């Protein structure tokens, strides 16, 4: 009955957790090929107690979405660390202005893709409405730190996901 | 578009439609308004199906509709058109010229003088031109713009076929001896049918044909397909001569005279003295541009061919075919085509029959499900003797599943209670239905029992469709989400998508009687806008193992898997190892189908048991599968007992 | 009628009867099919007889497995460069080529191959 | 069965039975339905038997 | 693999003094070349359920 | 535009190809003008679509034959390449045409094309260099040959954009069908 | 075709079903006709209305 | 049945672990006379467990390579060993400097050869792709090791083979 275990993979294989993509129409294709690590999103219906005599039974409660955090590989001319603080700068300026624009404009949609093991052949596919970034990483520059390419945190918020 | 770069902005009407792309190939023939004849072709999505072959009208819609639904759960149509060679006729420059003859050839007479046409000797038109002379001055060629004569016999109701006092004469500022031309009928039918790119250089290149072609100094361009949709197509070939000059163009035949667009539509004009630029439009919008040339070898930019009898042979083109066979000299003129015609209402069974032929071998291709189906749009007998032969062909090839149908005649709009009792006597050969009847028994086809009113999106109307096109969808479309041994029927798989009515319901004592008669009922879900497959059954009447579809999908499966195994072991040697190897890849194969649930056990048999030296001395191999494939819930029942109060479950369950 | 023109040139009857062949050597390998293939010094399509990739199979055999393997199957005798044969024969068409000693060379089972199906 | 080389595809029903093959010699008389009469004979599995002798029936 | 077994026959049994003395010599290849897979066959067979293997077929 | 992004990208467009520090232009090309010129091979410039900046707003190089090497784009592209494989085999000068300075040649220009191929300049390309074309006919003569075929990139030149001003009602479930 | 590109030819117009006042068709409809038509003669006998109706109508 | 182990060799003849060359085109033809030993490399797909109940299944996991280690004879000019360590120059800068080119500077193509037991024909071939030397070894001089050409280890990191 070992053989059992191929009902779990019908579908030709297990899904693998770094055959993924991340694609950001704002910042064009090459943050798609920068882009190295992204969970895939959680979904969270928080549960609310209904008492009766003196034991609980449970009601659904109202959806709320946790903030979604990237991971990037700089490069040597800062091509992405530059885009997206000039991104967050729209939603509140950096620097000495007291500025920032309307929520149309700073907000974007993203798209996160799973690949199967086939590399041409999407076969899930998410789109995130309402990206910006609300906190760009620090880099921690340090001259021990050697034999490491640069890498920083990013956690955008979102309005929903499907 | 523009010539310069930038953005254009327009608004239309224009029906842009999206795809599912879920993976299925299946099989189809019909009588389609345009494209390839007797060709095999691949469809992939709607577009390519509209593009490729024309949207559906009042004669060929049964056929479109059909292809364009399974279209919808698959991905892979392979498609054949099929015409009446008798009949169809591509669209051509030599249709609504009038056919002058010389009677007179006159002196002396030169190039642009005047060509009167008259009839009862009132003046109709005087704008007609000689066109070529000999140093003589004799006529040797005019031209006469015949939309002006058209517009007369079509009001006086002799359009077809002129009568005896249209007269011609010549007129002009110098003359030796007085011209006289007589005129025949204008030639409102059409002169070639060419159907398949490969053969067709000796159909457009009989002497008949090309005399007519030189008679009015004509380019050899034609409809590259059978049909009406040619009638549209519009043609703007210019050369140096008159590109460099920036002439005006003149208009064949009708008449007329233009400004060119061919400077702006390409870059650059064509480049050498044998060079011929082609723009094609349809309803005013370009189609195909191209620069070809009739020296016998010719090199565009890259070092592909351009040479005419090549560019359009090797497939190139879906507007028009041409040939250098017959060309004129320096040309320049607009050619509209003319007098294309499909002829579909003349289609008969010879052609269907020879259409189907086409997918008859059992190793060129792979097709699962051939659909049949549309045909059960003709009448009784067309409908029967068809779909009969599309069984034999399942028969002959022993190794996928054909669909059938009833014709709309034995359903659409008869009451219920008469109409049942039609579609058991059209399947078992009784009554009115004795020559159009029904008597095929083989477990390769299965019957289908309703038919369907959808939209046409392209017409904007309602109209009824023959259902089998939706069923193979289902058969079809199963495959990626449940394995092949699944049954297409049920309610949590099996339902038919875009519906708006069926054409009967099938109340339960009606719903016997066709399930018995091997007739799959297909039914309203039990409420709202869903309908579904409700049963399978091949069409089988004598008992057998392969008597439910889910069991001749499930041996459709495993053949057309392990017969493609067993093919690495020909020119092998019977040898103890080829016999292993063909049992250890077996076995493992169907180890696979025994863990997700297809088969309940099997044997694989295969050793000196049966592969006996009297077998090899023969240069045969012989091995045996037992396998006992999965049953299925198919009737369910349950009971509700209204027990009294007391009595209770302790005392009569005993929990 | 293009498999019946085939059998009569073949055993040298009808409008063939002079044109014939006659040959029963055991020497000669009798090809049973013509290809359509793409010109790259002109960009063209045409016609070919099939012989040269017969003895191409025949040929590289050799460096594949020895002289006594057969050119036919489907893990060897694939005719690499094609678009299309000129007929394919059906099971009923193919039995009656065969026992007038012509080769049948088809498509594959499937997609873009084609074999030389027999000896 | 063919005449062309190829795959046939076949279904029926037919008793395919497979063989334990341990070493053994034993002698036996019969009056079976076929095969050789008088004559001693060798038989080694299943199939031979029931090709050389013919099936079982009532008598 | 490509002939079962073969035989060379040359010495006094054919070159006898009587083809010496022509000038000639000779030799004998007995060659059995390769069979070869032409034809396959295979069986389906659509057993109920119940009716098992075991009983059937006798592992 | 070198130094924000490769050689065969075009110098025209909107995120790109701003005039930077203008007043006025002497004439504005109108659509019907702006064909005109483009036809005859003059690169139209032009205001943007709004406010201060300008941009030029078409490739040609002056051909009035036609050419694969039309676009501006694609002329510079083959400027790219012919400037370095020009200097790669300037290293082969006054070697012998022996196997090993084929297999060097072959192997550098190869690996050099495949950094353009993933950047995204050519779709394909393939590098022939052997004894098919160095038959013995050019060793005895002190010459060496290699052919690059090379298909370089397209790229977005006329956009074209659809309103359809459909109906209350007449609902995209059945025209369009999700 | 209308404004929108649905279709506006008299036999589909009616028989797509958007109409609940008249019916009608092009097969026999006069040349450039531009009168005022009154209908008449419209008749439901409900008042004869028997078992047969009401039985076919249920089921 | 002996004469089995023929089919062993129907090509000709055994592999021989001798009969090989190493081209490098970035260091000239003399490079492929002063490599001595080479390994014809690896081939790794580490396997994932899937447990199922108390049993496990294995699954393909994802390609590795290690590293690529010659060796080789030195001549009395080193022109071998300077044209290394400039080699290595490139990757990160020898000495005083704190510098290094970008990637496509200093990674090279490198192709192995074997040959048939007939010297003039190559039987088999693999390109080697993105070589650069990552460790060039010590020689280890001695008055007391007499009697030995002067070899030395050098292993380079690659991208793939084919």
């Amino acid at each position: 009955e070992l053989t059992d275990i191929t009902r779990a993979f019908e579908s030709g294989d297990f899904a693998r957790p770094n055959l993924f993509e991340v694609e950001i129409p704002y910042l064009g294709r090459n943050f798609s090929f920068k882009c190295k690590a992204a969970p895939m999103p959680a979904g969270i219906v928080e549960k609310v107690p209904v008492g009766y005599m003196n034991r609980k039974i449970n009601v659904a409660g109202d959806r709320t979405y946790d903030d979604w955090t990237v991971t990037i590989y700089n490069d040597d001319k800062h091509e992405v660390r530059k885009a997206i603080i000039a991104w967050q700068a729209q939603a509140h300026a950096q620097g000495n202005d007291i500025s920032g624009m309307t929520p149309a404009d700073y907000k974007k949609v993203a798209t996160v893709r799973q690949f199967s093991r086939d590399g041409k052949t999407i076969t899930n596919e998410h789109t995130i409405t309402g990206l910006w970034p609300t906190n760009v990483g620090e880099v921690q520059m340090d001259w021990d730190s050697n034999n490491e390419v640069e890498t920083f945190e990013t956690t955008f918020a979102i309005d929903w996901w499907e | 578009p523009l010539v310069s770069p930038g953005i254009e902005l327009k608004e239309t009407s224009v029906q842009s439609t999206v795809v599912l792309n879920a993976t299925g190939r299946a099989a189809i023939v019909g009588k389609f308004q345009w494209g390839p004849a007797y060709q095999v072709t691949q469809i992939t999505n709607e577009v390519e199906l509209v593009d490729m072959f024309g949207g559906p009208n009042n004669q060929t819609a049964d056929y479109f509709m059909s292809a364009m639904n399974f279209l919808q759960y698959g991905n892979d149509l392979r498609t054949v058109r099929v015409v009446n060679r008798e009949a169809a006729k591509n669209a051509s420059p030599l249709v609504d010229n009038i056919e002058w003859e010389i009677t007179t050839a006159g002196s002396n007479y030169e190039v642009g003088d005047k060509i009167t046409v008259k009839y009862a000797d009132q003046v109709v038109d005087d704008t007609g031109s000689v066109t070529e002379v000999d140093s003589d001055g004799k006529i040797k060629s005019v031209f006469i713009p015949t939309s002006k004569i058209i517009a007369y016999a079509k009001s006086i109701n002799q359009y077809p076929d002129l009568g005896s006092s249209w007269t011609t004469t010549i007129t002009s500022q110098s003359s030796g001896v007085s011209a006289v031309i007589t005129l025949g009928k204008i030639i409102s039918d059409s002169t070639v049918l060419l159907t398949e790119p490969e053969t067709a250089h000796e159909e457009m290149t009989k002497t008949e044909f090309q005399t007519a072609l030189a008679k009015y100094k004509m380019p050899g361009i034609v409809a590259a397909y059978p049909g009406e949709l040619g009638n549209q197509l519009e043609i703007e070939i210019v050369s140096k001569a008159a590109f460099d000059k920036g002439e005006q163009l003149t208009i064949y035949p009708a008449g007329g005279k233009r400004a060119s667009t061919a400077k702006a539509v390409f870059g650059y004009g064509p480049q050498t003295d044998t060079q011929y630029a082609i723009i094609v439009r349809r309803d005013g919008a370009v189609v195909e541009s191209a620069v070809l040339s009739t020296s016998r070898q010719d090199k565009d930019i890259y070092g592909n061919n351009i040479f005419m009898d090549d560019y359009f042979s090797k497939g190139s083109s879906r507007y028009i075919f041409a040939t250098a066979q017959g060309w004129p000299e320096g040309f320049a003129g607009v050619i509209r085509l003319g007098g294309g015609v499909s002829a579909n209402e003349s289609v008969t069974a010879g052609d269907l029959i020879q259409g189907w032929d086409l997918f008859g071998d059992r190793e060129a291709l792979r097709v699962n499900l051939l659909i049949a189906g549309a045909c059960a749009g003709e009448t009784d007998e067309i409908a029967s003797t068809v779909q009969k032969h599309v069984s034999s062909i399942a028969d002959e090839r022993q190794d996928c599943l054909a669909l059938i149908s009833p014709p709309r005649s034995t359903i659409v709009n008869i009451p219920l209670t008469r109409a049942v009792d039609n579609l058991i006597d059209w399947r078992q050969g009784e009554g009115s239905y004795d020559s159009a009847n029904m008597n095929i028994n083989t477990t390769y086809a299965a019957i289908d029992g309703n038919y369907k009113y959808q939209y046409d999106k392209y017409n904007d109307v309602n109209r009824w469709v023959p259902l089998a096109a939706d069923i193979a969808g289902l058969c079809a479309r199963t495959d990626d989400i449940a394995q092949p041994w699944m049954s297409p029927a049920g309610y949590r798989r099996g339902q038919i998508l875009n519906c708006i009515k069926l054409a009967i319901e099938p109340r339960q004592a009606h719903r016997d009687r066709m399930y018995q008669a091997g007739i799959n009922p297909v039914t309203g879900q039990g409420t709202g806008d869903g309908f579904i497959l409700f049963g399978d059954k091949t069409a089988t009447t004598v008992p057998t193992p392969f008597d439910r579809i889910n069991v001749r999908r499930l041996f459709n499966m495993l053949k057309n898997n392990i017969g493609d195994s067993s093919k690495w072991q020909l020119f092998e040697l019977n040898d103890n190892f080829t016999r292993s190897s063909f049992r250890m890849e077996t076995s493992q194969y169907l180890a696979g189908i025994k863990a997700l649930g297809g088969v309940y056990d099997f044997r694989v048999v295969c050793d000196t048991t049966n592969n006996t030296p009297a077998v090899i001395d023969r240069n045969e191999f012989v091995a045996s599968f037992y396998i006992k494939p999965a049953r299925s819930i198919n009737y369910i029942t349950l009971n509700f007992v209204a027990t009294a109060t007391g009595a209770d479950f302790d005392e009569l369950i005993g929990p």
